[PDB]
RNA sequence: UUGACCUCAAAUCAGGUAGGACUACGCGCUGAACAAUAAGCGCAGGAAAAGAAAAUAACCAUGAUUCCCUCAGUAACGGUGAAGCGGGAAAAGCUCAAAUUUGAAAUCUGGCAACAUUUCUUUUGUUGUCCGAGUUGUAAUUUCAA
RNA sequence: AUUGGAUAUGCCAUAUAAAGCGCUUUCGAAGAGUCGAGUUGUUUGCAGCUCUAAAUGGGUGGUCAUCUAA
RNA sequence: GUUUGGGUAUAGGGGCGAAAGACUAAUCGAACCAUCUAGUAGCUGGUUC
RNA sequence: GGACAUGGGUUAGUCGAUCCUAAGAGAUAGGGAAGCUCCGUAUGAAAGGCACGAUUUUUCGUGCCUAUCGAAAGGG
RNA sequence: CAGAAGAAUCAUCGAAUCUUUGAACGCACUGCGCCUUUGGGUUCUACCAAAGGCAUGCCUGUUUGAGUGUCAUU
């Protein structure tokens, strides 16, 4: 497949291929709405690890955030306005320059049959995801807000618990 | 009065013209109790507007059930005729595709499904 | 007033025990059950045992 | 007391009262029908499950347990096949015996062969006889399905009965 | 903040009611899943023997049961425990054979196609 | 000339969907004066979040998460203040990406058409057919325990 | 009246199918502006900025153990 | 012996510096409201047969 | 009593409003902002019309031109 | 109180009705529009009324497009 390929020349990110890309799609994208709508993912290999299927209710988003929270996390929050119809699933970082990031958002149109009649996407559907950038369960916000499994990562110390038999 | 089920037993060009008899004679009521009535005329109101409501409901349920009989079997009918339980539940996932799995657990549980059995002590 | 007021004591179990035992023996004395109140002036014999 | 309770103390409209709690009230069986043939419900599933003969955990207990009356070397153990166990109690006796009942009859596993499969089988064997289920395998004009020898073999004992 | 226990005795029961609920469903079989048996992980507990989480995969194999049976008929599966010695081997290995030597299998109903 | 495709528009286009409220409990963000506090902002559910180890340990080892008790006012840090172990409650496990189905896109939305079904003429499907989506990858298969 | 999971039984069943176990003179893919480093904020975790990986590699503990992130 | 009605826009401390810029402020000077707050008391007044 | 009680009383094609614009405000295009929201008003917006024709391979060609709110004292 | 005589200021509740507003949705906040259909009248190219429609963002599909975007066409 050519998706290991892909997965091994985008870890070249400044290399004359990469370094060429990025110039004119950076270009291109700033030529753009700050959030438009991306016919297909820039990163196809990208796209389908973080769960994105090349089927009816699947939409990708582009988005440019200004450098200097993690831009990561804003891009979501802010496309996840955007489209308040839709399921923020995930985000991948495209491109970058001086001034901007740029990321590509993963969507889920809840509403869609093929998405309610997928069994391996039927989770986003149930209402317990509504805005799952919005109280950082995405992978960024995760991270973000320190949730992991290890030592690297307050109301059971703030009170004082009183028995009956005391 | 008027009684429902005789009312049901008509067509809706006579409930129309019941109806119409029915605003009139409230209409003359009306006017018999600003220029002094008795206590049988304004006893008469409630009852003649009882009955333009019965009328009315009767009117209005045959001409639904004409719709409901119109759109049976149709994908899509209309608002007022669909279910109105609240909005999160016809959000919901429905009971079938709630259900939906893939082949990959459909064979897990045709062929180790949980058992029955049990523990001699 | 406040919810958190302390309701139920301890007792350690060997003292209910000991009160337990007391009070059946004391059951047991017909003087006690007068001077609590019982009349069982002519209760045939204390402690009074039925068939079962 | 709220604005929201204040509004249906002061209705005309009753409350929506529901009756429904009693406590002590321990659930009813559905399930297995001998089980619930001979659950009493006033004891306890521990009760119960003792009364019937059946452990209720195949584990340690978490604390003291009822007494209403006065009571009165890897390899031998790892290669030995324990001999089943008793059933103590009627009721577990009749759930063995159902069992045993419901196996026999649940017991003919084996299916015969379709219209396809007689013809698929029938036709290699008579060329390569019946017992060279290896050079029938390797024969690519009837054997096109490319079944190994081992399905080829299924099929004949499924053929056989 | 004050975090009082009024609802002790009524969680107690309200749990007692969950293992009667339980039983109600699955009433022949056990309410509880059979644990191995483990020994704790420091110098002071070492000589102890306490439930572990579920049985090792060399632990069914060797009692018989595929791991994919074993969660049909009761028996947990900890695949992250190993056995580093025999003893916790054959001590475990002897716990699932008294259980499947205790344990009544009831049969089930199958698909059975006209032809073949 | 004719036609493919890409990208981007438009429609009171066919059918959907978002907002606001409640807000005890829950998850984010922001955050003072004297506290991961109050206030502010965002988003949920009947619970939420967490969750099947880039986890502990140094043992004869443990084994997702959560919660209770203990550890323990201990270690550490200089008054602040844990965690592993231990005891209990409850227990259930898993799905993808990365593989050529390649002897056959085996996958799916929608239109139309019948046929059923219903907490229900109100719900939910099935069968057929057609147009599309999809090879810039939809099914089946596999998830390291393999 | 409406439901739930079983039981018995009827009909239907696209099984030329699909699984578990057991064997190997054949194979076994594992997530990147991420980890990390430098530096600046908030309180080791996290955020910004500059720089920017690897393949028995990488993380974490004590040559070893343990784990397998994005 | 040019005011004004209605509608409107809007900069708003202080010194430093030639200016620019800063160095802290500000919502200007303030007012009112509600919470924090039961802020800070070696004190005043009172403290029951 | 301008109080209490009981009833009644305001009639428009031409009088005002309704319409227009004013200083200004303001949504939209876009861009910021962790964010409640902020900047922005023809701005690097595909910013909306009219006519012609024996019907044009019965699949439309040719030509032309290119928000709203704010005045019962202003305009009508 | 009067009056009425399957009653009821009854209960339950699965069918309906549900004015103007409000997230509030044609545009404004006494009003002013547009589109479709139907109807009336003692007057019918006029006037009137009625009913049903016309907010924004986004998704899937549909239709109609645009491009000195990438090409093919003996």
């Amino acid at each position: 497949g050519a998706y290991k390929y892909l997965e091994e020349l985008a870890k070249k990110k400044q290399s004359d291929v990469n370094l060429f890309l990025s110039r004119v799609r950076a270009w291109e994208y700033r030529q753009m709405n700050v959030i438009h709508r991306a016919s297909r993912p820039s990163r196809p290999d990208k796209a389908r690890r973080l769960g994105y299927k090349a089927k009816q209710g699947y939409v990708i988003y582009r988005i440019r955030v200004r450098r200097g929270r993690s831009a990561r996390c804003t891009a979501e929050e802010r496309v996840g306005r955007y489209c308040s119809n839709l399921r923020v699933l995930n985000s991948y970082w495209v491109n970058q320059d001086a001034t901007y990031k740029f990321f590509e958002v993963i969507l889920v149109d809840p509403s869609h049959k093929a998405i309610r009649r997928d069994p391996r996407i039927n989770w986003i559907v149930n209402p317990v995801h509504k805005h799952r950038e919005s109280r950082g369960l995405t992978s960024i916000g995760k991270k973000s807000r320190g949730i992991g499994k290890g030592h690297r990562f307050w109301l059971r110390h703030n009170t004082l618990s009183l028995r009956r038999y005391r | 009065a008027l009684k429902t089920f005789e009312l049901r037993k008509q067509s809706q060009e006579n409930l129309a013209e019941q109806l119409q008899e029915l605003r009139q004679e409230l209409a003359s009521l009306r006017v018999q109790k600003i220029a002094g009535g008795s206590g049988s005329k304004l006893s008469k109101i409630k009852t003649t507007r009882k009955d333009i409501a019965r009328i009315l409901t009767v009117i209005n349920e045959s001409n639904r059930l004409a719709a409901r009989e119109a759109y049976k079997n149709k994908k899509y009918i209309p608002l007022d005729l669909r279910q109105k339980k609240t909005r999160a539940i016809r959000r919901a996932l429905t009971p079938y595709e709630q259900s939906r799995k893939t082949l990959k657990q459909i064979k897990k549980e045709r062929y180790f499904p949980l058992r029955k059995y049990a523990l001699k002590a | 007033t406040k919810t958190w007021r302390k309701w139920h004591v301890k007792v350690n179990q060997n003292e209910k025990r000991y009160a337990i035992a007391s009070a059946v023996a004391a059951s047991g004395v017909p003087s006690l059950l007068l001077a609590r109140g019982h009349r069982i002036e002519e209760i045939p014999e204390v402690p009074l045992v039925v068939d079962d | 007391a709220n604005p929201r309770q204040r509004n249906k103390q002061r209705s005309g409209k009753p409350r929506l009262t529901r009756r429904n709690a009693n406590k002590k009230a321990k659930a009813k069986i559905y399930g297995n029908f001998v089980i619930q043939q001979n659950w009493d419900k006033h004891a306890t599933l521990r009760q119960n499950y003792a009364r019937l003969g059946l452990l209720a955990t195949p584990n340690y207990v978490t604390g003291g347990v009822e007494k209403l009356y006065p009571d009165p070397t890897l390899d031998d153990v790892l290669d030995k096949e324990i001999s089943i166990a008793p059933a103590k109690t009627e009721v577990v006796r009749q759930l063995e015996e159902e069992a045993v009942k419901k196996a026999a009859r649940q017991s003919n596993k084996m299916l015969p062969l379709s219209a396809f499969e007689h013809a698929y089988i029938q036709r290699l064997i008579n060329k390569y006889g019946t017992e060279d289920f290896e050079s029938m395998a390797k024969d690519v004009k009837l054997n096109s399905k490319l079944f190994n020898g081992s399905k080829l073999k299924n099929l004949y004992i499924r053929m056989k009965a | 903040y004050v975090k009082t226990w009024f609802n002790q005795p009524g969680r107690k029961l309200r749990r007692r009611q969950a293992r009667q609920t339980k039983a109600a469903k699955i009433a022949p079989r056990p309410v509880e899943a059979i644990r191995p048996a483990v020994k704790p992980p420091t110098i002071r507990y070492n000589m102890k023997v306490r439930a572990g989480r579920g049985f090792t995969l060399e632990e069914l194999k060797a009692a018989g049961v595929s791991r994919r049976v074993a969660s049909t008929i009761g028996i947990p599966v900890d695949h992250r425990r190993r056995n580093r010695s025999e003893e916790s081997l054959q001590r475990n290995v002897e716990r699932i054979k008294v259980y499947l030597a205790h344990l009544i299998v009831f049969p089930r109903k199958a698909g059975q196609p006209k032809k073949g």
